[PDB]
């Protein structure tokens, strides 16, 4: 199967550098030209650059030529991309964008962008990183609904973006409702991760939320009891 | 003048992989773009060069090599690659610099029962040199015994037919294949592009 | 090229067909006889994948319904039959030069109307010991998005102090999630006594209050 997994992408200060990669696998990397295609938050999409299957011709977006700067090593199946002096405007998750021609720049062969990668986020500002805190969202009288009842936890004041929340590790998936993070007044986010179980299973099935801040180097699980 | 492109790709008839065509291009100018902007190409790599340089470029000698192949095999067109077509019909050197050119053929070099007229060698003795172009009948000694030119057993025929009907799939589907090379030599240059 | 994406936002119920507009600066005709113009379609949570390329060609797996149509400097993607899993905001993007991309459009479907299920949590105990105290109201699988949630504390409606987030639609449910989530300190937290979140909501005839005493 077609993956290309992107990596780099962090908490840099204005004017600084990063790395970007991306590790492509089941398909002949050697036979495709490559692109990078970033989104900002809530925005539109952006062709940043791409390179061709040999690097013999290269091509840049107008708002970042001069400061970034795409490669690719064919032999590690890899395609890569140095961003310079960094702005806010980059803040950014950036797309590793599989491209059906050998060749960037010509109409033949043309078939679309085959595939993308999930993409990798990169942040441009002076705050510092910040682990969050773990809080229960308890289920008691007060949250219920007939036979459903509602628990969760609260994953608060964490500045990089990037934060995962999984139940009983993976196994406890419908129902589940990760809510977007919203930035608060302190310039740090915020989010909540509720579960809909049934009424009866309280105090007979553990609950545990797996919180993941891979910024921060936090894991956290997190028991919600009933109160 | 231009380059007489127009009798290679939209030739009417193609040669088989073991005895492709070679036709030799000088003294001409030629707009590539009518090639790597093409609609009809399915397979379109080059190496060495960047096809949207080539309009940009002079060149000793152009060298385009034609010929049908299967589906499967448009892959082994190309440098350090394995294979019965790379190894025994056709190979490009590691420093090569031209392009590949692929499109798929079914709806002319396919016939209903099949089109055995498109032949590739399955058995040689030694792999080739690149740009070797080896059309011996020579049966093909596949034992210790002597086979003195008499086909037999382990004495094989040297040339494969290609079973092409219109009902196999993509893969197995017949493909006319151009090979563009750009010869740049120690003497003046003669194929260009426009100005 | 500039793409240009009239419907932004298109709300279309299950089973009715639904069509994206795209217009373009330059025309993406080329001699060769192709439009040189793309559709991707990026689903909840997840990057843009292909969905037409060269107006009229489906990548792998695409199912029938995807249709494309268009020439020169205008184009238009058409949906037979919506699906649930058909939501997401698909994207214009011209391959005749480098690539340039439309505005999104969001594609909502129009399903029918499903009341919320209110809950609110009280803080933690943990989180008043570091002096911050955070109340959840919780709005769960509801249509349509446009909910009225405000915040009561001893009968007083509270305004500034809640910050709201909501799900994007689901892909089997077509429904809707959301957290208002009230931020007091501890001290201005026990101030007081009753924390009530009134919902108001079409599916709903009155309001629905969840309150609670702290303790
Ligand atoms: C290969 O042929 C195509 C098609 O040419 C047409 O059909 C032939 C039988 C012959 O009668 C041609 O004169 C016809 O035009 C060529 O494509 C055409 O090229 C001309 C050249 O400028 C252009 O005006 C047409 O629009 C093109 N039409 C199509 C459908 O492509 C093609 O150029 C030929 N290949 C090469 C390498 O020259």
């Amino acid at each position: 199967e077609v993956q290309l997994v992107e990596s780099g992408g962090a908490l840099v200060q204005p004017g600084r550098s990063l790395r970007l990669s991306c590790a492509a696998s089941g398909f002949t990397f050697d036979d495709y030209a490559m692109h990078w295609v970033r989104q900002a938050p809530g925005k539109g999409l952006e062709w940043v650059s791409g390179i061709d299957w040999n690097s013999g011709s290269i091509g840049y977006a107008d708002s970042v030529k001069g400061r970034f700067t795409i490669s690719r090593d064919n032999a590690k199946n890899s395609l890569y991309l140095q961003v310079n002096s960094l702005r806010a405007e980059d803040t950014a998750l950036y797309y590793c964008v599989k491209d059906s021609r050998a060749h960037y720049d010509i109409l033949a062969t043309y078939v679309g962008f085959d595939y993308w990668g999930q993409g990798t986020l990169v942040t441009v500002s002076s705050a510092s990183t910040k682990g969050p805190s773990v809080f229960p969202l308890a289920p008691s009288s007060k949250s219920t609904s007939g036979g459903t009842a509602a628990l969760g936890c609260l994953v608060k004041d964490y500045f990089p973006e990037p934060v995962t929340v999984s139940w009983n590790s993976g196994a406890l998936t419908s129902g589940v409702h990760t809510f977007p993070a919203v930035l608060q007044s302190s310039g740090l986010y915020s989010l909540s991760s509720v579960v809909t179980v049934p009424s009866s299973s309280l105090g007979t099935q553990t609950y545990i939320c797996n919180v993941n801040h891979k910024p921060s180097n936090t894991k956290v699980d997190k028991r919600v009891e009933p109160k | 003048n231009l380059c007489p492109f127009g009798e290679v790709f939209n030739a009417t008839r193609f040669a088989s992989v073991y005895a492709w065509n070679r036709k030799r291009i000088s003294n001409c100018v030629a707009d590539y773009s009518v090639l790597y902007n093409s609609a009809s190409f399915s397979t379109f790599k080059c190496y060495g060069v960047s096809p949207t340089k080539l309009n940009d470029l002079c060149f000793t000698n152009v060298y385009a090599d034609s010929f049908v192949i299967r589906g499967d095999e448009v892959r082994q067109i190309a440098p350090g690659q394995t294979g019965k077509i790379a190894d025994y019909n056709y190979k490009l050197p590691d420093d090569f610099t031209g392009c590949v050119i692929a499109w798929n053929s079914n709806n002319l070099d396919s016939k209903v029962g099949g089109n055995y007229n498109y032949l590739y060698r399955l058995f040689r003795k030694s792999n080739l040199k690149p740009f070797e172009r080896d059309i011996s009948t020579e049966i093909y000694q596949a034992g210790s015994t002597p086979c003195n030119g008499v086909e037999g057993f382990n004495c094989y025929f040297p040339l494969q037919s290609y079973g092409f009907q219109p009902t196999n799939g993509v893969g197995y589907q017949p493909y006319r294949v151009v090979v563009l090379s750009f010869e740049l030599l120690h003497a003046p240059a003669t194929v260009c592009g426009p100005d | 090229i500039v793409m240009t994406q009239f419907p932004l936002s298109l709300p279309v119920t299950p089973g009715e067909p639904a069509s994206i507009s795209c217009r373009s600066s330059q025309s993406l005709l080329h001699s060769n006889g192709n439009n040189y113009l793309d559709w991707y379609l990026q689903k909840p949570g997840q990057s843009p994948q292909l969905l037409i390329y060269l107006n009229s060609n489906r990548a792998s797996g695409v199912p029938d319904r995807f249709s494309g149509s268009g020439s020169g400097t205008d184009f238009t993607l058409k949906i037979s039959r919506v699906e649930a899993e058909d939501v997401g905001v698909y994207y214009c993007m011209q391959a005749l030069q480098t690539p340039t991309f439309g505005q999104g459009t969001r594609l909502e479907i129009k399903r029918t109307v499903a009341a919320p299920s209110v809950f609110i949590f009280p803080p933690s105990d943990e989180q008043l010991k570091s002096g911050t105290a955070s109340v959840v109201c919780l709005l769960n699988n509801f249509y349509p998005r446009e909910a009225k949630v405000q915040w009561k504390v001893d009968n007083a409606l509270q305004s500034g102090n809640s910050q709201e987030s909501v799900t994007e639609q689901d892909s089997k449910d077509s429904t809707y999630s959301l957290s208002s989530t009230l931020t007091l300190s501890k001290a201005d937290y026990e101030k007081h006594k009753v924390y009530a979140c009134e919902v108001t909501h079409q599916g709903l005839s009155s309001p629905v209050t969840k309150s609670f005493n702290r303790g």
